[PDB]
C-alpha cells in the first residue's frame, strides 16, 4: 500500500508521572534504504512531542505545517499549548484534507503544562482521536506492536522500567517486520528532565 | 452597485479623526452602565428604563451571554448593539470548533475589536455608535473589558460608561477596593446606579447579571427585587 | 413498494403499502409513503427514499410560499407541474416515482403521473412502484367508470393486496387515504 | 459497532458499544459512540467514525448558536432537519448512521438517520453492524409504554446480543436515560468481559537493553 | 449644524445624531394615517381606517392588512410603495424558518429578523432606508398573544398597546389612561377599546366602512380579516 | 431643495422630490384613459400626430404583455418601451414555472416591485412612466390597475392618464359602468376622449382603443373600428 511504501514506527506508552515516546531509523523506498537518521519525533514545545509515520512526504509537510499553526498559537495567547488543544488542532489539519487525504497517522505525547499528568492519543489519516490510558502505536508493524505491549505494560512504572519496557517492546517487534529497523531512537520525557537515547538495534 | 470603495475617514490637518470622535459622542448620549470586578466574580449592571407604562420589560434584553461563561452590555445605541452580538456569538463558535475548548475572555476581545476596527477603515460605511463591557471567569481568575468604536480595548477594575460616567468615575474610585465578595460588588453597584437613576428603582428599571466561577447568570426580577428589598 | 391513485365523482382516493427494504432485509416496518403538500394536496412516492423525501420538501416549500402571495388555494396542476422541473432538470441524478392526487376547488379529482423520466400525464387511475406490474392487469379488468367513494376504497384496498402478498419488496399494512371538498379521512387497514 | 434506542412511557433510553477497529484488529477498547448535542438531545454514531464526529460537532454547534438566540429549549425535528439536509449535499461520500433522541415541549422523539438523506421516525430503532442482532430482542420483547427499569433492562439486553455476535466490543454497555426532567448518562453500565490475569514471571532488569548514546537535558 | 454631508447621508453628526434617520420617523407622517393595536386577553386586535376618496377607486384593493402566514398578520402605516416591499421579505423568510428549521416561527424571531434588514440600510450609505412601520401580532405557544413593532431605524420592540402613524401622542397618553386599572379583558373589551380609542383621537364616530379589523384569537388561532357586516355588530354594541 | 440630488436621500420634512419631479413628467403626457364594463375591459388613448410624416400607427401607445394582458402607457414612450419588456419577460416565467396563465394581481405586485427598486439608489433614477393592465378571465372577470412612479399599485373601475387626469374622470364617474357591456362602453369611451382637448392648443390626433373582455374570447386585441367607424360617427355629434 501506499502506508507500505516507506515503512515506519511510532510508539507511545504512559508511565507513573513520565511518558515516552519511540520510533525508528530507517528511511527508504519500498526494498531499498537511503538513510538511518530519518526524523520522525519533532518537538512541539516543552515536556510534549509528536510522531509521525507513514509516506514520508507527508511526515515531513504535516510537522512543517503543524508547527506553522503552533507558532501563530503561541503568540495570540501568551501561554503554551495544552496537549488536549493540539490533539483538537491536528484533527482539524487533517480533516480538511478529507478527500485529499495526507498519508501520516501521528502519535501525541506530553505531559501537563501545568499539572504533572502525563497524555497519549492518536489519531487515523482523516483525524479520529483516540485517547487511551496505556499505549498507543502506529505503522505498518502495527500488530507486533499489540502484541509486546498487551503482555509488557503494567499500570505505574518508574521511568526505569518504563525505559526497559519500550525499548524490549520495539525492538522485538521491529525485527520481525522486514521495511523496518537500522536503529531505535527513545525519548523518556518528565517533570525535571528529557532523556533520548538511542538503542543498539540489528543493521540488518 | 456602482462598486466605490473609498472611506470615509481621512486625517485632518492637525492629525485627527474626526468621525470616530463623534462616535464617542453617540456613546456618552447612551444609558448608563457599571462593571466592577470582584474577587470571585464580575458584576454588570444596566440602567433599562421603559419611555411608557405600555412597554414590555421580558421581551429585550440588555446582560446578554456569549458563551456559558462570557456576557456583554453596552451603553450606546441598541440597534447596532444587535450585530456585533450576533457576530461575536459566530465568531465564539469558530474557535469552538477548531479547538474544541471554551474561548477565553481575551482571545474574544482580540477579535471582536479587529470586526470594530474593519468598518472605520473600510469604505462608505460609518462605524458603530456602542461601546461594550465584556466579562467572564476563564481559568480562575475573572476579567473584564471594555471596547469602543475606534477599535481598543482595555482592562478594568471597575468602570462606568454611558451619563454621567464622569461622576461614577469619583464614586467607584471612593468606594470600591482591591477585594470584595460579589455580594458586596452588587450593593455598590446599584448604589453607583441610584446617582443618576429616576425617582422610583424596582425590580423592572435595572437589570443585572454575575459571572460566578459556576458560570454566566443574569438575575431573574425575583432577586433584584428582593436585592434592592432596602439593602440601600 | 406499492402506490395507488383513483379519482371518482367528489375527490380522490390514494393507498400505498409500507415495507421500506434495504437489499433483502425490511429496513422500516411501517412507513408513511404518502405525504401533504397543502391541505388539499397528497402525494405518494416511490423509488429512492433519500431522493424523493428531499424533492418533496422542496416543491411543499414553493407552493405552500406561492399559494400566501395569491392569497388563494393551489391547483393541483400547479403542483404536479412543480415536481416536473425538478425532475427533468436534475434527471441523470434522481430515482422518482412520484403520483400527484388531491381535490380542486376549480376542478375537483384529478390524478397526475411523474414516473422516473419526468413526464406528467393526466390519468383516471394511476399506479406506480416496483410491485405494480403485479396488479396491472387486474386493475383494468376491474375499474369501471362511475364510482362512489366506498367503491374506490374498496377498489384500491383489494387492488393493494394481491401485490402485497406476492411482491417481496412489498406488503406490512395499506395506509388509506381519501380526499374531498369536506376533509381529510385517512385510515390505516389490514386484510 | 451496535446501537440502539426506544421510547418508554416518560423518554428515552439510549445504547452503544465500547470497541473500534481497524481492518480485523481491535484498535480501541473504549470508544465513546453516544455524542452530546444538546442538554435535552444526544446522539449515536456508526459508520465512518471522524465522519460522525465532525458532523455530531457541527449541529451541536448551530443548535447552541440557535437557541441562545432564540432563548428558548430546542426541537428534535430541527436536529433532524438539519442533519437530513446537509448530508444530502454531500450524496453520501459522508458515511455517517446516526440515531437522534430527545426530550421536546412536544415530548420524546426518536430518530434514525441513513448516510443518504433519508430519516424515519420510529418507537425503537438499531444501527451499525451488529444492528441485526440487537433488533432480534426489540422485536420480541418491545410493549408500547413501559417503565422505567423495564426499558433500561430491554437495551442493555440488546446491545448485549451485539456484543456476542461478532463485532460487538470490549464490552462497556453505555446508557443514556433522557426524560422531562431527568438527564442519565452511565458509561460502566454493565462490564460482561473482564480480561483475565496474567500468570507468568516477566522479570526485567535494569540493564538488560544495551544502550550506543545517552543524552540528558534538564528543564524547569 | 451642517458638518460636511452629515445633513445628506448616513454619518455621524457633532454631539452624536445623525439626521438622515430621523428624518425617516416622520416620512411615516406623509401617509396621513393611524394604526391602533390592543393586547389585552387571551386575542390580539389590529384596527386602522381606510380612506377612499374616490367612486372609481375599488374597495377590496385598499386594506392594509397583510396576511403574513397563517397564524401572524400585519398592519403597514407609511408610504404605501416601501410597505408592500417590507412585507415580501416578511413573507419570504417566515418560509425560510419553517424550510430550514422544521416547525412555525414565532412573532418575536420575526421581528428581528427584519429589523436588521433595516439596519443595514442604516449602517452602508447610498442605500435607502425605507420609510414605513410595521406592527405584528399572533399567538405564541405557552406565552400567549404578542404585539411588536418595527422601526426604521432597525428598533423593535413588544408592548401590550401600540399606536402607529400621524397620532401616536394623543393616543398612548389615552391608552395609558385606559389600561392603567387592569379591567377584565373578555375579547368585547378588547375591541371596544380598540374603537373607541381611535373614534376619540380623530373624533369622528365612524360609518362601518372606514375601518378594517384584524384579529387573532386563542380559539380559531388563523389570522382573521373582519367582514362590514360583523364591523357593524360591534360598531352598535359600543353605540350607548 | 438642496436635499434633492439624489433618489437615496430624503428631505427635512421626509420626502424624496426625484420621486415628487417624474410623477409630474407623466403630467405633461398625452391623456390615455381606462374603463372596464361588467365583461371586459376597454382602453383608450388620444394621440397626436407629430407633424405630418408619422405613418398611421407608428409607435404606439397600447402595447401587449401577455395573450390576455396589454398595457395604456403614458409618458417618456421609450421608458415604457422597456418597462413593457419587463412585463412581457415576467409572464413568460410564471408560464414556464407554473404552466397556466400570470393572474393580474400577481402581475401588477411583480412590475411594481421592480418600479420600486429604482426608488431607492443613487446610482439610477426613477421611471418617468405610468400606465394601465386590463385583462379578463372567466375564472375572475377583468381587472384594472394603474402604477405610479413611485410603485403603488392597486384597482380601479376607470382611470386616466395624463394632462386632464381629473378633467377626464370628472365625467367618467357618470356612467353606470357596472351594467353596460363592453360594446357599448367602446362608443362611450370615444366621446371622452373627444370631449377634451381636440385641436385648442394641438393641431391634430387620433384615437387608439384596446379590448379585451367576454366576447375576444379572452384575448386581447385592437378594435375593429376601420370597421363601421363608429367611434367618430358618434363622438363628433357631441359638437351641440
Amino acid at each position: 500500500s501506499i502506508m507500505s511504501y516507506n515503512g515506519g514506527a511510532v510508539m507511545a506508552m504512559k508511565g507513573k508521572n513520565c511518558v515516552a515516546i519511540a520510533a525508528d531509523r530507517r528511511f527508504g523506498i519500498q526494498a531499498q534504504m537511503v538513510t538511518t537518521d530519518f526524523q520522525k519525533i519533532f518537538p512541539m514545545g516543552d515536556r510534549l512531542y509528536i510522531g509521525l509515520a507513514g509516506l514520508a512526504t507527508d511526515v515531513q509537510t504535516v510537522a512543517q505545517r503543524l508547527k506553522f499553526r503552533l507558532n501563530l498559537y503561541e503568540l495570540k495567547e501568551g501561554r503554551q499549548i495544552k496537549p488536549y488543544t493540539l490533539m483538537s488542532m491536528v484533527a482539524n489539519l487533517l480533516y480538511e484534507k478529507r478527500f485529499g487525504p495526507y498519508y501520516t497517522e501521528p502519535v501525541i505525547a506530553g505531559l501537563d503544562p501545568k499539572t504533572f499528568k502525563p497524555f497519549i492519543c492518536s489519531l487515523d489519516l482523516i483525524g479520529c482521536p483516540m485517547v487511551t490510558d496505556d499505549f498507543v502505536v502506529s505503522g505498518t508493524c502495527a500488530e507486533q506492536m499489540y502484541g509486546m505491549c498487551e503482555s509488557l505494560w503494567e499500570p505505574n512504572m518508574d521511568p526505569d522500567h518504563l525505559f526497559e519496557t519500550i525499548s524490549q517492546a520495539m525492538l522485538n517487534a521491529v525485527d520481525r517486520d522486514a521495511v523496518s529497523g537500522m536503529g531505535v531512537i527513545v525519548h523518556i520525557i518528565e517533570k525535571d528532565k528529557i532523556t533520548t537515547r538511542t538503542l543498539k538495534a540489528r543493521m540488518d | 452597485e456602482r462598486g466605490y470603495s473609498f472611506s470615509l475617514t481621512t486625517f485632518s490637518p492637525s492629525g485627527k479623526l474626526v468621525q470616530i470622535e463623534y462616535a464617542l459622542a453617540a456613546v456618552a448620549g447612551g444609558a448608563p452602565s457599571v462593571g466592577i470586578k470582584a474577587a470571585n466574580g464580575v458584576v454588570l449592571a444596566t440602567e433599562k428604563k421603559q419611555k411608557s407604562i405600555l412597554y414590555d420589560e421580558r421581551s429585550v434584553h440588555k446582560v446578554e451571554p456569549i458563551t456559558k461563561h462570557i456576557g456583554l452590555v453596552y451603553s450606546g445605541m441598541g440597534p447596532d448593539y444587535r450585530v456585533l452580538v450576533h457576530r461575536a456569538r459566530k465568531l465564539a463558535q469558530q474557535y469552538y470548533l477548531v479547538y474544541q475548548e471554551p474561548i477565553p475572555t481575551a482571545q474574544l476581545v482580540q477579535r471582536v475589536a479587529s470586526v470594530m476596527q474593519e468598518y472605520t477603515q473600510s469604505g462608505g460605511v460609518r462605524p458603530f455608535g456602542v461601546s461594550l463591557l465584556i466579562c467572564g471567569w476563564n481559568e480562575g481568575r475573572p476579567y473584564l473589558f471594555q471596547s469602543d468604536p475606534s477599535g481598543a480595548y482595555f482592562a478594568w477594575k471597575a468602570t462606568a460608561m454611558g451619563k454621567n460616567y464622569v461622576n461614577g468615575k469619583t464614586f467607584l474610585e471612593k468606594r470600591y477596593n482591591e477585594d470584595l465578595e460579589l455580594e458586596d460588588a452588587i450593593h455598590t453597584a446599584i448604589l453607583t446606579l441610584k446617582e443618576s437613576f429616576e425617582g422610583q428603582m424596582t425590580e423592572d428599571n435595572i437589570e443585572v447579571g454575575i459571572c460566578n466561577e459556576a458560570g454566566f447568570r443574569r438575575l431573574t426580577p425575583t432577586e433584584v427585587k428582593d436585592y434592592l428589598a432596602a439593602i440601600a | 413498494t406499492t402506490i395507488m391513485a383513483v379519482q371518482f365523482d367528489g375527490g380522490v382516493v390514494l393507498g400505498a403499502d409500507s415495507r421500506t427494504t434495504t437489499g433483502s432485509y425490511i429496513a422500516n416496518r411501517v412507513t408513511d409513503k404518502l405525504t401533504p403538500i397543502h391541505d388539499r394536496i397528497f402525494c405518494c412516492r416511490s423509488g429512492s427514499a433519500a431522493d424523493t423525501q428531499a424533492v418533496a420538501d422542496a416543491v411543499t416549500y414553493q407552493l405552500g410560499f406561492h399559494s400566501i402571495e395569491l392569497n388563494e388555494p393551489p391547483l393541483v396542476h400547479t403542483a404536479a407541474s412543480l415536481f416536473k422541473e425538478m425532475c427533468y432538470r436534475y434527471r441523470e441524478d434522481l430515482m422518482a416515482g412520484i403520483i400527484i392526487a388531491g381535490w380542486d376547488p376549480q376542478e375537483g379529482g384529478q390524478v397526475y403521473s411523474v414516473p422516473m423520466g419526468g413526464m406528467m400525464v393526466r390519468q383516471s387511475f394511476a399506479i406506480g412502484g416496483s410491485g405494480s406490474s403485479y396488479i396491472y392487469g387486474y386493475v383494468d379488468a376491474t375499474y369501471r367508470e362511475g364510482m362512489t367513494k366506498e367503491e374506490c376504497l374498496q377498489f384500491t384496498a383489494n387492488a393493494l393486496a394481491l401485490a402485497m402478498e406476492r411482491d417481496g419488496s412489498s406488503g406490512g399494512v395499506i395506509r388509506l387515504a381519501a380526499i374531498a371538498e369536506s376533509g381529510v379521512e385517512r385510515q390505516v387497514l389490514l386484510g | 459497532t451496535t446501537i440502539a434506542g426506544v421510547v418508554y412511557k416518560d423518554g428515552i433510553v439510549l445504547g452503544a458499544d465500547t470497541r473500534a477497529t481497524e481492518g480485523m484488529v481491535v484498535a480501541d477498547k473504549n470508544c465513546s459512540k453516544i455524542h452530546f448535542i444538546s442538554p435535552n438531545i444526544y446522539c449515536c454514531g456508526a459508520g465512518t467514525a471522524a465522519d460522525t464526529d465532525m458532523t455530531t460537532q457541527l449541529i451541536s454547534s448551530n443548535l447552541e448558536l440557535h437557541s441562545l438566540s432564540t432563548g428558548r429549549l430546542p426541537r428534535v425535528v430541527t436536529a433532524n432537519r438539519m442533519l437530513k439536509q446537509m448530508l444530502f449535499r454531500y450524496q453520501g461520500y459522508i458515511g455517517a448512521a446516526l440515531v437522534l433522541g430527545g426530550v421536546d415541549v412536544t415530548g420524546p422523539h426518536l430518530y434514525s438517520i441513513y448516510p443518504h438523506g433519508s430519516t424515519d421516525k420510529l418507537p425503537y430503532v438499531t444501527m451499525g453492524s451488529g444492528s441485526l442482532a440487537a433488533m432480534a430482542v426489540f422485536e420480541d420483547k418491545f410493549r408500547p409504554d413501559m417503565e422505567e427499569e423495564e426499558a433500561k433492562n430491554l437495551v442493555s439486553e440488546a446491545i448485549a446480543a451485539g456484543i456476542f455476535n461478532d463485532l460487538g466490543s470490549g464490552s462497556n454497555i453505555d446508557l443514556c436515560v433522557i426524560s422531562k426532567n431527568k438527564l442519565d448518562f452511565l458509561r460502566p453500565y454493565t462490564v460482561p468481559n473482564k480480561k483475565g490475569t496474567r500468570l507468568g514471571r516477566y522479570r526485567c532488569e535494569k540493564g538488560t537493553t544495551a544502550v550506543l548514546t545517552e543524552k540528558i537535558t534538564p528543564l524547569e | 449644524s451642517s458638518a460636511g454631508f452629515d445633513r445628506h447621508i448616513t454619518i455621524f453628526s457633532p454631539e452624536g445624531r445623525l439626521y438622515q434617520v430621523e428624518y425617516a420617523f416622520k416620512a411615516i407622517n406623509q401617509g396621513g394615517l393611524t394604526s391602533v393595536a390592543v393586547r389585552g386577553k387571551d386575542c390580539a386586535v389590529i384596527v386602522t381606517q381606510k380612506k377612499v376618496p374616490d367612486k372609481l377607486l375599488d374597495s377590496s384593493t385598499v386594506t392594509h392588512l397583510f396576511k403574513i402566514t397563517e397564524n401572524i398578520g400585519c398592519v403597514m402605516t407609511g408610504m404605501t410603495a416601501d410597505s408592500r416591499s417590507q412585507v415580501q421579505r416578511a413573507r419570504y423568510e417566515a418560509a425560510n424558518w419553517k424550510y430550514k428549521y422544521g416547525y412555525e416561527i414565532p412573532v418575536d424571531m420575526l421581528c428581528k429578523r427584519i429589523a436588521d434588514i433595516s439596519q443595514v440600510y442604516t449602517q452602508n450609505a447610498e442605500m435607502r432606508p425605507l420609510g414605513c412601520c410595521m406592527i405584528l401580532i399572533g399567538i405564541d405557544e405557552e406565552q400567549g398573544p404578542q404585539v411588536y413593532k418595527c422601526d426604521p431605524a432597525g428598533y423593535y420592540c413588544g408592548f401590550k398597546a401600540t399606536a402607529a402613524g400621524v397620532k401616536q401622542t394623543e393616543s398612548t397618553s389615552f391608552l395609558e389612561k385606559k389600561v392603567k386599572k387592569k379591567f377584565d379583558w373578555t375579547f368585547e373589551q378588547t375591541v371596544e377599546t380598540a374603537i373607541t380609542c381611535l373614534s376619540t383621537v380623530l373624533s369622528i364616530d365612524f360609518k362601518p366602512s372606514e375601518i378594517e379589523v384584524g384579529v387573532v384569537t386563542v380559539e380559531n388561532p388563523k389570522f382573521r380579516i373582519l367582514t362590514e357586516a360583523e364591523i357593524d355588530a360591534h360598531l352598535v354594541a359600543l353605540a350607548e | 431643495t438642496g436635499y434633492d440630488l439624489s433618489a437615496s436621500t430624503f428631505s427635512p420634512d421626509g420626502r424624496v422630490f426625484q420621486v415628487e419631479y417624474a410623477m409630474k413628467a407623466v403630467e405633461n403626457s398625452s391623456t390615455a384613459i381606462g374603463i372596464r364594463c361588467k365583461d371586459g375591459v376597454v382602453f383608450g388613448v388620444e394621440k397626436l400626430v407629430l407633424s405630418k410624416l408619422y405613418e398611421e400607427g407608428s409607435n404606439k401607445r397600447l402595447f401587449n404583455v401577455d395573450r390576455h394582458v396589454g398595457m395604456a402607457v403614458a409618458g417618456l414612450l421609450a421608458d415604457a418601451r422597456s418597462l413593457a419588456d419587463i412585463a412581457r419577460e415576467e409572464a413568460s416565467n410564471f408560464r414556464s414555472n407554473f404552466g397556466y396563465n400570470i393572474p393580474l394581481k400577481h402581475l401588477a405586485d411583480r412590475v411594481a416591485m421592480y418600479v420600486h427598486a429604482y426608488t431607492l439608489y443613487s446610482a439610477v433614477r426613477p421611471f418617468g412612466c405610468s400606465f394601465m393592465l386590463g385583462s379578463y378571465s372567466v375564472n375572475d372577470g377583468a381587472q384594472l390597475y394603474m402604477i405610479d412612479p413611485s410603485g403603488v399599485s392597486y384597482g380601479y373601475w376607470g382611470c386616466a392618464i395624463g394632462k386632464a387626469r381629473q378633467a377626464a374622470k370628472t365625467e367618467i364617474e357618470k356612467l353606470q359602468m357596472k351594467e353596460m357591456t363592453c360594446r357599448d362602453i367602446v362608443k362611450e369611451v370615444a366621446k371622452i376622449i373627444y370631449i377634451v382637448h381636440d385641436e385648442v392648443k394641438d393641431k391634430a390626433f387620433e384615437l387608439e382603443l384596446s379590448w379585451v373582455g367576454e366576447l375576444t374570447n379572452g384575448r386581447h386585441e385592437i378594435v375593429p373600428k376601420d370597421i363601421r367607424e363608429e367611434a367618430e360617427k358618434y363622438a363628433k355629434e357631441s359638437l351641440k
